[PDB]
Formats: C-alpha cells, sequence, structure tokens
DNA sequence: GCGCGCCGCAGACTGTCT
DNA sequence: AGACAGTCTGCGGCGCGA
C-alpha cells in the first residue's frame, strides 16, 4: 500500500494476490538505469461512499452499464433490422411539412412520425443557406417524406428557428436514429437544441464503417487510387473510402451509387427550385435506401466484431454534443474577421512601400550590387510615333491647342506603354490603368510572389526563393562555393553545395515555425519590412480557417425553449440569446474511433499574436447551467505505462516509464517528455512531439527527419550522435521503454484491445491482410486505447449521474478531455461525479492489465474545471483586449480535492 | 529623430527655431507653416467626411471661444491673484475691479459644452430620434503649467447622444470606426493603438494613441457619460431631455470622441518620415495622396523656351479649377539642377512633378515624376487631369 | 425681421431670443450659429480660400495664434481683452484699485497674454519665414479666416467675428496700384454671388499714416454697413515689430531690393453672412442663396409607397450623392409626410437649391420629381443623370 | 495522399506600323 | 502587306483543406 504510494480500494475486489515474484523484478528494475531513492511521500487519502458493484466484479459492473441504458437502442435496432420496407412511393407529392408514405399511395398527412426507428439523411441547399432540404424518414411504417417549406417562397431571412424536421413527438420512448453523416442530419433533426436534456440519441453510419473495416492514411489514399509496398492487397477488397458511394457498392453491392451528375443542388438558388426536384428526391431516396441496406447488413458485424456494449453506448453517448455559443459568438465572427481584413491591407501596403523604395534603386544603376534585386529586369523603353486685362483666354487656347495635338503623333490609340521608363518588374504588378480595376501604386501584389522575398530582405544569407530548380526551398546551412560569400544565388546551374533543399519536408507553412531564431529575419529596414512577415504570423489561423468557423449554423431558441433555470436568475438577458451550434464531427474518423472535427476538435490555446485563436473560448454556459469539465492529467503516457504492468512484472513498476509519469512532476524531477529531453536533448517545446513519435510508433527515420528539422545536425552527424533517446530508450526488440506486448497486439488475431476486445479494421487485420506496413497500428493501440477510456468514461455517469438528481449528458470531449453542461447549483457536485468516474476507469484499466490495485497518484483529477467557459486553464486569456471585458468571466476554479463530506444523493 | 529641422526648413511647422517637443505637444508652438496649415485643413476634410457628412444624424455645431455667464473656479492650479497669491500680503491702497471670477469668463477648454448646450435645438431641427451626434472642429484653450501659458488645441469633437441600452455597443463602434479612421492615412497603423480606461465614477471609456519615437502619446480619448452633464446643465425637467428610442421617450446617453488635430498632424508627420537597409538616404515626407498639402508640382524646363510659361499657366488654372493644388515652381528663378529641386518636393511631400519643357510644344509630352517612385513619364498634357483625380480618389477608396 | 425668424426656425441662427436684436448680430456676441449658418460659413470660407488663396499663386496660408503672449505688452496701449490664461476676461478697466497694479503686478498689464483683436498681426510675424517661402519675391500675400475677439460696449461683453485677413507685401511703388487691383477684385467677390450687385458699394478714406484706404459697404436695409476695409500701411508696423536691422526687412523686387508696404484687406464673414442672408429674401417665404454658397443643395425624401424598398434606393442615392461631394438633406426617414405646399416652401426656407421626389415611378422606370428653388416647376428626371445634372448645376452659376 | 486555387512561363495568335 | 510590336492561354509546379 505504502510501496509505491498505493489506495485502499472499497471496490474492485478480487486482487488478494500479493503479487509474488513480480516485486523483485520490479525492485532489481527500478535500480537499474533509476534512482530508486525517491521518499515516495503519501498523498492525502481519501473516503467517500461509492456506489455498489453490478456483479461484484468491475469488469461484471462496465458490463451491464452499457446494457441498463440502450437496451431500447437494442430493440429499436433489432425492430429495424426485422421489417421490410415498402419498395418505392412514386407520387412524392409537395403537400405540407411531414406526409406519411405507406405501402399504397394516397399521401395522408401526419404531424410527426409516430415510430421508434428511422433512418434519415439531409442534403442541404448551400447557396440558399444552412436550411435543411430534401430531407426523407425512411420507416418501416412510411417514407416519410418532408419537404421543409421548400413548397412556399415566403420564408425568415435570417435568426432561423422551428425550421429542422422536428421528429421527436411530445410525451403526452426512445426514438433511433440512423444516417450516413448522422452529423449532418443530426443539425438538422430539431430538438437537439434544446437546452434541457434529450432522451433521443443516434447512430452514425460512418462510425461502425471506420469501426469495422476503416482506413487510416496509406491504405485510404491507396484504395482511393485503386477503387511494404508490395503486399497481399487484401486490405484492398476488405474496406472502402469512408465517403459515399463507395460504401454502397463494398457492402451491399450492385449499382456504385446513384450521383447527379448536373450537381446543380449545391449551386442551386432561389430560382431552379421547382425543376428535377422530383428525380433529386428519388436519387436522396435511393440513397438513404442504400444507407439502410449497408447498415441492416453491418449492424450484427458490428455488433459481433464489437462484442462489448461500452463501444456501442459510447459511440451512442459521443455521438450527442450540446455547445451552446452566446448572442456574442456572432460578435466573434465580427470582431475577428474584419479584424483579419485590417491586417489584409496594413501587410500589403507595407509590401507596397517596399516596391516603391525599390523603385529609388537604379539611379546610376544603384542595383547589381544589392544581393535581392540584382537579378531582376530593370529594363528601360520609350517610343512614339503616328479689369486691367483677362490674359487667361490665351492659356485656354495655347492649352487647347496642346488638346487634340495628341492625335498626330499618338503612338497607339489605347495605350500599350504601361508605364514605360519604370523597371520591368515594376511594370508587371501594376494595375493597368486602363481596366476598372486600376488603384494606385504597386497593387495586385501577393506574399506568394517571388519577387516578394526579394523586395522584402529575407537576409538568409541572400534568399531569393526564385522558382525554377527550387522544389520549394534551396543550399543554404553554411560552410563551402559560389561567390565564396555563403551566397545562395550567385550560379546555382552547376552545384547544390551544401544542400539544405532535400526533398521530404511538409513544405507547407513549415516556416511558420523557425521565424524565432534559425536566421529567417525580415531586414534591416525596420518600418516595413520587419512590420510584415510579423503580420503573417498573425494571420495564419484565420486565413485557413475562416471558412470553417463561418458557416457553422445557430439556431437561437425562442423565450418558450428556454426551460425554468434559465428564465428568472440573477444573470440572465432575453436580449442574448444562447442557441447552441452542434459539431459536425463523425465519431470514428480514422482507424481509431476517434472524434475527428477539423472546426472544432483542434489543438487551439488561444495563443497570442493570432486573430482568431479564441475558438474554444466563448461557448458560454446558459443562466443557471455551468459547463464543467477536465483535462486528463496524463492520458497517453500513463496508458502505455499500465501497459507495460504484469508482462515485465506487476505493481506498475516494471520499466523506467512506468515508474515515471506519475510519481514525478512537470516542475521536477524526470516525468519523461520535456524534463529529461532537455538534458538529453536540446528540444524544450519540441521534445513532447518526439517522446510521442516514440511512443505513438513512428520509428527511428521519423525521429532522425523530426530532430533533422529543427536543427543543424549534418546527416552524418543525425546518425552518428543526438539519436541516441531512441537507441537508449529502445534497445534491439524486433531498455527503459518495452514494446514487447505492444508489439504482440499489433500481432494479435482476433482480440486486440486489451480493455474492451474491440477489433481492428478488417484493413489492418494480420490473418486475411498481410500487414508489412507496420507504423500504423501501435497508432492504432495507443489511440484506440485511449478512445476506449473515453468510452468508459461515457459508459459511466449512470446511477452515479443518473438515478442521482444531477442534469447533465452533453459530451463535449475534444482530444483527451471530458466537459459536461450541468446545473450550477449541484455543479461541485456533479465535478464529484466527474472525478468519481476518473476513478472508475483508472481502475478499471488496471483489472485487466494485470492485478486489481491502482496508484493514488492517478487514481484523482489534478483539476476540474467549474468554469463558465470553455479554455485549457482557467486563468487564461485572449488576443482580444481583455477576456473579462464585454463577456463576463467568473475565472473558474481548479478544485483538485474532494469536495466534503456532504451526502451524495442531492436531500435538498 | 531630429526630422523637425525639415518642417523649419520647408515650412510645415511654426517659425521659432527653439521648438520641441514639449512645446508642440503643449500647444505652446508659435503657429504653424503654411503646408501645415494645408495638412490641418485636409485633416479636418478627412475627418468631416469620415464623421460627419457620410454617418447620418451626425450634424455640424459652432461652439464660441469664451463663456459669458458666471461659472465655478475652473480648471487653474494658481486660483487668480485675488485668492491665492496677493502683492504683499495684504495690502489696499483703497469694488468693481478685483471681483475674482464671479463675472469672469472662461475660455473654452473642450468643445463638448458647447453641442450639449445646443443639444436640445439640435434635437428640435431632427425629427427626435435618438440616435444623434453634433461634430465640431475648433480650438480649445489649455494653461500649461510650464512656471501659466496658453496651449491651443485644434480639437475634434464628436458628442454622440446614443440610447442608454445600446451606449455600450455604440462606443465599441466608434472605437474601431475612430481607430479606423487613424489606421487610414499611415504608413505604419502598428503605431496608433488603443486603451481601455474607466472613469473615478465607474464609467468606461478609450483613449487613442500613437506611439511617437519618445514614447507613447494620447491624441484622442473616447468617454461615456451617463446623464452625469446633461441632467445637471438641465435640472428644471426631463421632459424636454427626452428623444425617441423606437417608441420609447429615454434620456440619452453623451458618448464624447475628442481628439486634438495638431497632436494628430504631428503624428502623421512623424509617421510619414521613416538610416537603415539600403543606402537610399533620401529625406521624403511620405504623406498619403489625400493628406499631402501641395498635390502637384509645375516647373519650367532647361530649355530656353519663352512661351511655355502660358502653357505652365493653363496647366496651373486648369488643375486649380477641379480641386488639385499645385507648387506655382514655374516662377521659380535660379533654379539650381534637377536633384536638389526633387529633393525640395520630396521634403515638402508633393506627390508629382510635372516638368514643362522645350519638347512639348510639340507631341504635347511633358515630364511626370512620382513621390513614391523616383522615376519619369514622358506623359501628354492631355488626360493629366483625370489622371491626378483617379490617383486621388482611388487612393481614398484603397 | 421675419428672416430672423425664418433662420431661426429653420436653424440658420442659434439661441432662443437674445439673437432677434440686430446689435447682437453686427457685433460677436450672438450665442452661434445653426448648422445650415455653420455649413455656410464653412462654404463661404472655402469660396474665400478659392478666391483669394488658391486661384493667386503668390498668396499663401498663414497661421496666427488665437492669443498674443504678451509678454512685453505695452501699458495702456492696445490693451483690449489682455487678461486671459484660460480663466479670465476682464475687458476694459476704466477705473482701477491700484493697490500694486491693476490687479496684479505679475498679471495684470505685464505677461497678461491679450487675445487677438486682427489676424494683420500674425501675417506681420510670420513676414520673414514666408519671405523665405517666395524666395524674397515682395508683391505676395498671407490670408488666412480666424476669429477676432473684441470688446462689446453694465459689463462689456466678448464680440467673436469670423474675418479673413489677406495681408499684401508689396513694392511702394506699385502699392496704390495693387490697393486698386484688391479694390475691384474683393468688390467683384462681394457682387460675385449677389442677387441685387447694387447694394453691394465701396468708398474711400483718409487716415494719419496711411495716407488712403477703402471701406467696402454693404446697404443693409436699416443703412450701410461695413464688411471689407482695405489699408496701405506703410513699413511702420515692420520697422516697429522688427527694430534694429533693416536687411531681413526689405526683399527683392524689379531689378532691386526695397522695403514693402502693407495692404489691409479685412473682411467679415459675419457681417457677409447676414448681408446674404438679407439678399437672399426678397412674396413666398424662399432663401434664394447663390448655389456655391448654399448650405444644402438637393433634398431627398421618401415619398410614398413601400417604405423599405424607396428607403433602400434613397440610401443608394444619398450615398451616391455624398460620394460625388453634394450635400444633400435627408428628407427621408421621416414618416410624417403630411401633404403638399408643407415639406416644399420649407426647403426653400432651408435655401436647397433643388427637392427630389422618389415615387413608384421610379420603381417603375426610374423617373423622379425635380422641383427647383428658383422655379416652381417639377422635372421628371432619371436617377443616372441627377447627378450630372446636379455637377453641371453650381458650377454653371460659378462660371457666369 | 489527390483536386483546386495561384503564380511562372513559353507559345501562338493578335494587332498594328510603317 | 508583310515585318514586326504586344494579350490571352494552355502547360507545369507548389502548397494546401475537404
Amino acid at each position: 500500500m505504502l510501496s509505491r504510494g498505493l489506495h485502499e480500494q472499497i471496490f474492485g475486489q478480487g486482487g488478494e494476490m500479493p503479487g509474488e515474484a513480480a516485486v523483485r523484478r520490479s525492485v532489481e528494475h527500478l535500480q537499474k538505469h533509476g534512482l530508486w531513492g525517491q521518499p515516495a511521500v503519501p498523498l492525502p487519502d481519501v473516503e467517500l461512499r461509492l456506489p455498489p458493484l453490478y456483479g461484484d466484479n468491475l469488469d461484471q459492473h462496465f458490463r451491464l452499464l452499457a446494457q441498463k441504458q440502450s437496451l431500447p437502442y437494442l430493440e429499436a435496432a433489432n425492430l429495424l433490422l426485422q421489417a421490410q420496407l415498402p419498395p418505392k412511393p412514386p407520387a412524392w407529392a409537395w403537400a405540407e411539412g411531414w406526409t406519411r408514405y405507406g405501402p399504397e399511395g394516397e399521401a395522408v398527412p401526419v404531424a410527426i412520425p409516430e415510430e421508434r426507428a428511422l433512418v434519415f439523411d439531409v442534403e442541404v441547399c448551400l447557396a440558399e443557406g444552412t436550411c435543411p432540404t430534401l430531407a426523407v424518414a425512411i420507416s418501416p411504417s412510411a417514407w416519410y417524406s418532408w419537404c421543409s417549406q421548400r413548397l412556399v417562397e415566403e420564408r425568415y431571412s435570417w435568426t432561423s428557428q422551428l425550421s429542422p424536421a422536428d421528429l421527436i413527438p411530445l410525451e403526452v420512448q426512445e426514438q433511433l436514429v440512423v444516417g450516413h453523416n448522422v452529423s449532418f442530419d443530426r443539425a438538422h433533426i430539431r430538438e437537439q437544441y434544446l437546452i434541457q436534456g434529450s432522451r433521443m440519441r443516434f447512430l452514425d453510419t460512418m462510425s461502425m464503417h471506420m469501426a469495422i473495416s476503416g482506413l487510416s492514411s496509406f491504405q485510404r489514399s491507396l484504395w482511393i487510387a485503386a477503387k511494404p509496398a508490395i503486399s497481399s492487397w487484401d486490405w484492398l477488397d476488405i474496406s472502402s473510402v469512408n465517403s459515399l458511394a463507395e460504401v454502397h457498392r463494398l457492402y451491399v453491392g450492385g449499382p456504385p451509387l446513384e450521383k447527379e451528375p448536373r450537381e446543380l443542388f449545391v449551386k442551386g438558388t432561389m430560382k431552379d427550385i421547382r425543376e428535377n426536384f422530383q428525380d433529386l428526391m428519388q436519387y436522396c431516396a435511393q440513397d438513404v435506401w442504400a444507407t439502410h441496406e449497408v447498415f441492416q447488413q453491418q449492424l450484427p458485424l458490428f455488433l459481433e466484431r464489437c462484442p462489448h456494449p461500452v463501444t456501442l453506448a459510447g459511440m451512442l453517448e459521443m455521438g450527442v454534443s450540446y455547445l451552446p455559443v452566446n448572442q456574442n459568438w456572432e460578435r466573434y465572427l465580427a470582431e475577428a474577421q474584419g479584424t483579419y481584413e485590417e491586417l489584409q491591407r496594413e501587410m500589403k501596403k507595407s509590401l507596397m512601400d517596399l516596391a516603391n523604395d525599390a523603385c529609388q534603386l537604379l539611379s546610376g544603376e544603384r542595383y547589381k550590387e544589392d544581393p535581392w534585386l540584382w537579378d531582376l529586369e530593370w529594363d528601360l523603353q520609350e517610343f512614339k510615333q503616328k479689369s486691367e486685362e483677362e490674359e487667361f483666354q490665351q492659356d485656354v487656347m495655347a492649352r487647347a491647342c496642346l488638346q487634340k495635338l495628341k492625335g498626330t503623333t499618338e503612338l497607339l490609340p489605347k495605350r500599350p506603354q504601361h508605364l514605360p521608363g519604370h523597371p520591368g518588374w515594376y511594370r508587371k504588378l501594376c494595375p493597368r490603368l486602363d481596366d476598372p480595376a486600376w488603384t494606385p501604386g504597386p497593387s495586385l501584389l501577393s506574399l506568394q510572389m517571388r519577387v516578394t522575398p526579394k523586395l522584402m530582405a529575407l537576409t538568409w544569407d541572400g534568399f531569393p526563393l526564385h522558382y525554377s530548380e527550387r522544389h520549394g526551398w534551396g543550399y543554404l546551412v553554411p560552410g563551402r562555393n559560389d561567390v565564396d560569400i555563403p551566397g545562395c544565388w550567385f550560379f546555382k546551374l552547376p552545384h547544390k553545395d551544401g544542400n539544405s533543399c532535400n526533398v521530404g519536408s511538409p513544405f507547407a507553412k513549415d516556416f511558420l515555425p523557425k521565424m524565432e531564431d534559425g536566421t529567417l529575419q525580415a531586414g534591416p529596414g525596420g518600418a516595413s519590412g520587419p512590420r510584415a512577415l510579423e503580420i503573417n504570423k498573425m494571420i495564419s489561423f484565420w486565413r485557413n480557417a475562416h471558412k470553417r468557423i463561418s458557416s457553422q449554423m445557430v439556431v437561437w431558441l425562442p423565450r418558450s425553449a428556454l426551460p425554468r433555470a434559465v428564465i428568472r436568475h440573477p444573470d440572465y438577458d432575453e436580449e442574448g440569446l444562447y442557441g447552441a451550434i452542434l459539431p459536425q464531427v463523425v465519431t470514428a474518423g480514422t482507424i481509431t474511433r476517434r472524434a475527428v472535427e477539423p472546426t472544432w476538435l483542434t489543438a487551439s490555446n488561444a495563443r497570442p499574436d493570432r486573430v482568431g485563436s479564441e475558438l474554444k473560448a466563448m461557448v458560454q454556459a446558459p443562466p443557471g447551467y455551468t459547463l464543467v469539465g477536465a483535462d486528463v492529467d496524463s492520458q497517453e503516457l500513463w496508458i502505455a505505462a499500465v501497459l507495460g504492468d504484469a508482462h515485465f512484472a506487476g505493481m506498475h513498476g516494471c520499466t523506467a516509464f512506468g515508474w515515471m509519469t506519475l510519481q514525478g512532476r512537470k516542475s521536477r524531477g524526470t516525468d519523461l517528455h520535456s524534463k529529461t529531453a532537455t538534458t538529453v536533448g536540446i528540444s524544450r517545446e519540441h521534445a513532447k512531439i518526439f517522446n510521442y513519435g516514440r511512443i505513438y510508433g513512428a520509428g527511428q527515420p521519423f525521429a532522425e527527419r523530426l530532430l533533422m528539422q529543427f536543427n543543424h545536425r549534418l546527416t552524418q552527424q543525425e546518425a552518428a550522435e543526438k539519436a541516441q533517446q531512441m537507441y537508449a530508450a529502445t534497445k534491439g526488440l524486433r531498455e527503459s521503454e518495452m514494446f514487447n506486448k505492444l508489439e504482440s497486439i499489433a500481432t494479435s488475431d482476433i482480440p486486440r484491445t486489451p480493455v474492451l476486445g474491440c477489433c481492428i479494421s478488417r484493413a489492418l487485420e494480420p490473418s486475411a491482410v498481410q500487414e508489412e506496413f507496420m507504423t500504423s497500428r501501435v497508432n492504432w493501440v495507443v489511440q484506440s486505447s485511449a478512445v476506449d477510456y473515453l468510452h468508459l468514461m461515457l459508459v459511466a455517469m449512470k446511477w452515479l449521474f443518473e438515478e442521482f438528481a444531477i442534469d447533465g449528458r452533453f459530451c463535449i470531449s475534444i482530444h483527451d478531455e471530458v466537459r459536461y453542461l450541468v446545473r450550477e447549483e449541484d455543479r461541485y457536485r456533479a465535478a464529484l461525479a466527474l472525478q468519481i468516474t476518473n476513478l472508475l476507469t483508472r481502475c478499471m484499466f488496471a483489472y485487466k492489465l494485470g492485478l486489481n490495485d491502482l496508484p493514488q497518484s492517478v487514481a484523482f483529477f489534478s483539476a476540474v474545471d467549474i468554469d463558465r467557459c470553455l479554455r485549457k486553464e482557467v486563468t487564461m486569456d485572449c488576443k482580444t483586449p481583455s477576456n473579462p471585458t464585454g463577456m463576463e468571466r467568473r475565472y473558474g476554479i481548479p478544485q483538485g480535492e474532494a469536495l466534503d463530506i456532504y451526502q451524495i444523493i442531492e436531500l435538498t | 529623430a531630429l526630422l523637425e529641422i525639415c518642417q523649419r526648413r520647408h515650412f510645415l511647422s511654426g517659425s521659432k527655431q527653439q521648438l520641441s517637443r514639449d512645446s508642440l505637444l503643449s500647444g505652446c508652438h508659435p503657429g504653424f507653416g503654411p503646408l501645415g496649415v494645408e495638412l490641418r485643413k485636409n485633416l479636418a476634410a478627412e475627418w468631416w467626411t469620415s464623421v460627419v457628412v457620410f454617418r447620418e444624424q451626425v450634424f455640424p455645431v459652432d461652439a464660441l471661444h469664451h463663456k459669458p455667464g458666471p461659472l465655478l473656479p475652473g480648471d487653474s492650479a494658481f486660483r487668480l491673484v485675488s485668492a491665492e497669491t496677493l502683492r504683499e500680503i495684504l495690502q489696499d491702497k483703497e469694488a468693481f475691479l478685483e471681483n475674482v471670477l464671479k463675472t469672469s469668463g472662461k475660455l473654452r477648454e473642450n468643445l463638448l459644452h458647447g453641442a450639449l448646450e445646443h443639444y436640445v435645438n439640435c434635437l428640435d431641427l431632427v425629427n427626435k430620434r435618438l440616435p444623434y451626434g453634433l461634430a465640431q472642429i475648433g480650438v480649445c484653450f489649455h494653461p500649461v503649467f510650464d512656471t501659466k501659458s496658453i496651449g491651443e488645441k485644434t480639437e475634434a469633437s464628436l458628442v454622440w447622444f446614443t440610447p442608454p441600452r445600446t451606449s455600450n455597443q455604440w462606443l465599441d463602434f466608434w472605437l474601431r470606426h475612430r481607430l479606423q479612421w487613424w489606421r487610414k492615412f499611415a504608413m505604419s497603423p502598428s503605431n496608433f493603438s488603443s486603451s481601455d480606461c474607466q472613469d473615478e465614477e465607474g464609467r468606461k471609456g478609450n483613449k487613442l494613441y500613437y506611439n511617437f519615437p519618445w514614447g507613447k502619446e494620447l491624441i484622442e480619448t473616447l468617454w461615456n457619460l451617463g446623464d452625469h452633464e446633461l441632467l445637471h446643465m438641465y435640472p428644471g425637467n426631463v421632459s424636454k431631455l427626452h428623444g425617441r428610442d423606437g417608441r420609447k421617450n429615454v434620456v440619452p446617453c453623451v458618448l464624447s470622441v475628442n481628439g486634438d488635430l495638431d497632436r494628430g498632424m504631428l503624428a502623421y508627420l512623424y509617421d510619414s518620415f521613416q538610416t537603415r537597409k539600403k543606402n537610399l538616404h533620401r529625406k521624403v515626407l511620405k504623406l498619403h495622396p489625400c493628406l499631402a498639402p501641395i498635390k502637384v508640382a509645375l516647373d519650367v524646363g532647361r530649355g530656353p523656351t519663352l512661351e511655355l510659361r502660358q502653357v505652365c499657366q493653363g496647366l496651373f488654372n486648369e488643375l486649380l479649377e477641379n480641386g488639385i493644388s499645385v507648387w506655382p515652381g514655374y516662377l521659380e528663378t535660379m533654379q539650381s539642377s534637377l536633384e536638389q529641386l526633387y529633393s525640395k518636393y520630396d521634403e515638402m511631400s508633393i506627390l508629382f512633378t510635372v516638368l514643362v519643357t522645350e519638347t512639348t510644344l510639340e507631341n504635347g509630352l511633358i515630364h511626370l515624376r512620382s513621390r513614391d517612385t523616383t522615376m519619369k513619364e514622358m506623359m501628354h498634357i492631355s488626360k493629366l487631369k483625370d489622371f491626378l483625380i483617379k490617383y486621388i480618389s482611388s487612393a481614398k477608396n484603397v
């Protein structure tokens, strides 16, 4: 108990064995490559009355945690499986909203579909906006056309509400909904925007498609192009692309997919709404029939290849999210985006002066000694060939005689001489003066033009960025050669000596880092040179993501949709609308079943000198409610540490990896990552990426090029020195790191995940497919173990949150993190429940990988945030001048300890 | 650093040679040069276009330089000579004179008081819609304690009367738009900045700054006044102060946007000037085309053709007709080479130089030189007026 | 007298009742001007700037401060509005309590810092550097519109008069000829925008050292009042303000060097505004101002029909006329719309040259009603040629 | 790992000049 | 009337987001 700072256990018994003949292996491997002289101070013990077990075992507890709930989602799935749909409705009338389309015709109108099982899809009118259109709800009762006010021309302009399909009936049951991209249709289900919780959950067709026979990176494109480098090619025929028109041909068969060739449905304005509406509705009905058939045949395959119900229930609860954005979220869509426009118009102006000051050369050939603008044109051209008295009309007649004198010796009628006398590079990059697009100075000049790194002095020993014979980069490092100065651009043609442009770089904003040091300055001019090349660092985030942050459709709910908790609060505004945005996130986006979204699920942490990095911020809770969330203190490190348990002996002291990251700290000691690789290597923040390259399972050459990216190491210097972290951590296996059972799990046949038994994708299955690629399956093991941890939290908060009277159930999991929107009155107790699930899941993983005991240092959270808004840490700021100004901030709390000795029930 | 010699050499600044930063920032300069007066007129015209005539419900108003009525002790550290400091120690030789500040007027220190006085009449002029504005550019007097003196500052002030529920975002809108007016016409817009600030009684507000080389200096204040001054000046009733916001009659919150155009002129003069990187140490004042005091410089060529002066007068008059200010450099005598003349027009911030030469009586070609690029264009004498108008208008656009 | 209440009702003249007397408007003790009066003053100052400073290649701007520093002010000599220091105005003290001085030794009659009474003195200080500006060419000018503070005669009031000064440095041999130049040019400028130019006149006068002068008068209904004065003062002011070396004082004239005579042309723009108001007024209540001088050019209205579409097209026409530089009254965004014969002859009392009625005919084919201030006829015009008609107007009146 | 933008660049035509 | 100025246009590459 006190040997490794372990804690006593109220639950999770059956660990009566002492782990004999495994302790002294831990002792002898702790004394080798380890200090072993840790004081091992005991953490303060926590005592509270926990809910009891289900079948007096943790495996029997987490099983039927996913079967007490989602049993309606098993019988509704069975009811959808057993029944047979009518073949085709031929009429497809306009009618008004919902209409029941049975086996007969006759178009009987209904208000809402009264069925427990629905297969559903929405294809929206993109040019009109984000309003739902063309949604058909196929079902064993009826096909259930929903035209969504396409017949009626008059509609609201903005502030969309009460628009989507309204699948949920009033109480005066569970209604399982399936669909391909069910997040996209889930934004148009209606009543998923409601502030109170919903009894109804979702299934995604692509979730089962990437759960079994998914594709990670290389196989995904290889089978796109097909439709070691030499293998059995069974992953070709066993799997299909995550996008549509590939899943239907693989599993159902027959036709590949129907597809509209004209493709004007994404380009349809208020015109062209009546033409080919029936053919569009037929194509949509055939698509939903295809999704119905593939879901019907993939239901038992998914339920048997993933036999643990925790995976299915975790997909069910992770499919539902609720991200309540405030009324000032659109303000974030204004004051960021226009600011980007400002930094678009300043920087270009800072370019233009750099052109104009470049024209102050050539006076007596001031170029040809300047290393930036010597190889440019600088050519001249000119040709032409066909009162006391008024005393004012003489000047007028003199100029009017000089007027019309242009008619003789006009060189050409329409002027071909576009600024003659200016240099030839400045005869380019200037508007014509004949077109209406004329604007003064050297406009239509951008950063990506080749003359731009010559205008501003890049001063990487004379960096030209000339595109011919470049491939993105050039010989720029050091040493000997050319003009015997470092001289990148003297004589390019014979030798690229001292080459730094060996092809294989990312070449895609890899120069956003190495702005700070690593040469890459912006000249000694000061006023305009260094003012630019910092602005693109400010707008690099918003330049690539202004399309994704915008067009996130929001339904501002009315006053009637606000529940009693929101109305009549000390802090409340009826002018401030708190309608949510539902994330368009697939719950399985790769070989692992991790949620993937390019907009919301990224690594954004409110970085300064970035225009729109406050995307994770705002998302304000509704009044009377609180977002309660916690970052996992060490996600993949702990999972790989307890993965090493009980195969090079138990008691969590198998390797030096297993000893650290729970007793060690970031501030002091060696907890791997930055603290020990600031001694082994020179990386400080890149050490985390390097150690993730080791643990994630990339190998030696990925780490070699990764450390080649950040340093002036030569390739023989890279091979001989500073790559010894991989050599010392990993000896010959296939020292401080163990990769043995990681490789055996990577080569296991049917059981793959240790904690749940969820199978791998059949493309990566080692029996049917000779997976000789490697370096992706270990990524599957670590990331899918993180997925199983996420699913084990999501299957939790049932009967520690269900029978207890707290509201919640809004999973806002991003990367390694869990958020829940609960009530403010029980927010601290909800954080206590969020600590209880962290105790239970870490005990579950300790139950599966060896022994039954769990250390105290990982048994609870370092912090659980009870902040109003979403942020990485509660005491952060943003690039806007003050975060508390404008939107109100309560600044959050860490709350590292257990709360108090109040009742686990409410009992108010 | 010592660029101010140019503003004495080419007459943008005052006559007196012992000019410093403190006298310019305080307002104790002897005056401004004619180019400085024209730059002030350009700044006032750009302020009137961006603030007054384009924006609806902004109206002109005038405030008198003196306050005739009786008033409080006022903004003076020394309480006149009747109370603070008397000659000798309380000696009297003998009323109407030496009556202190009981019947003594006051020079204005702000344009806010005149606009607040004219609010009821200007609200009578409008149809009592509550989003409203009163704008004025005028000289305000401030006591400077050099140890007493007078500082005269050309203040541009917009007093925006706004409904109280939307005042918190109307101030943010004017925060964006006024700072956008300062971001415009700037070679380095990052030097212009803003700061959020609070009153002693909790009223919020904002202060606009320019980063001068010595340090950051205040150029414009945006302040929120929650009925503290409007109710005090008219305390008889609140019925006349009520304005129509939507359907309801409410008392308007006040927003004072007061910037100083003399220090804004000095900020733009420091922003235009920029001895590093390339060896092109050319003393050029890179003013914007819509703020430059002289747009074009017109000259006589080296060739001895006397008749071209008539052509110069004709071009001078046709450019004066359509709103383009011309330097009459064709009248200049003993011109000593073109390079120092071009440097003179670069220091005076003249966008273009027109050289009428001997070869313009035939083929109509006059030489044209730009301020930004030191290159010559043999452009025909016709349609140069259209080219200058297009250059000014499309530089105003972007 | 009816012109006073028309100008107050249509917001030319500010103040409730204190400006009704013509003595307050003849001096500068009126409380202020209306927004139409302020825009008219800006128009008059801009036209004076074009006629005097812009169109003459030798006349240059000058910057005169509103106060003198007054560190060496002469005792009991030009001692009008001396006290200042931003917080006191003691006016004129015929009786004084001389305990040690008028008020104090360091405050009154020494280091008082007198406010300005005329703008001639600022041009006379800036003469040396502006002589350096014209490369010592003698017959050049310094001109400025500025506020002049005067005593107004139990207490004495402050008169703030907006006046334009032109100070002409000239060789003395042609100085009277340059007086005859400005004598006819300023008079024709005052007769340029006059509906009846016979009211404006000029007369000759004599002084003790200048020995000549001309006063420009306007025939107000009460009598003739001074609006501009001209004086050929000698080098007494220049040698008095620069005692000692005359080497900086004399300038380069034709083949030689000589000290310059000074011409003072001082015109009151406030009395000029009152003169042009009394000239514009003459059956129906109208203000027939000059098109170059009228504060509002065109009056755009909303008409009758759907308010939203007419509001949008009126906003577009408003933005087009603003971008083309024409000041336009927003008679739209007002929902009153009583009837005919009101909102017409109210714009005539606001001296607006044209009024535009945008109706449903504009949504049909683009035609709008134009009614002129000078003539009562209405004309149908397209939107696109409204700007061209308005830009050919005003400029047509400029080129008579 | 591909499509689609966004620049270079090298024809090949286009248009005008004498 | 061909000799000889210049404006689209159809390729290759580079990056880079769905």
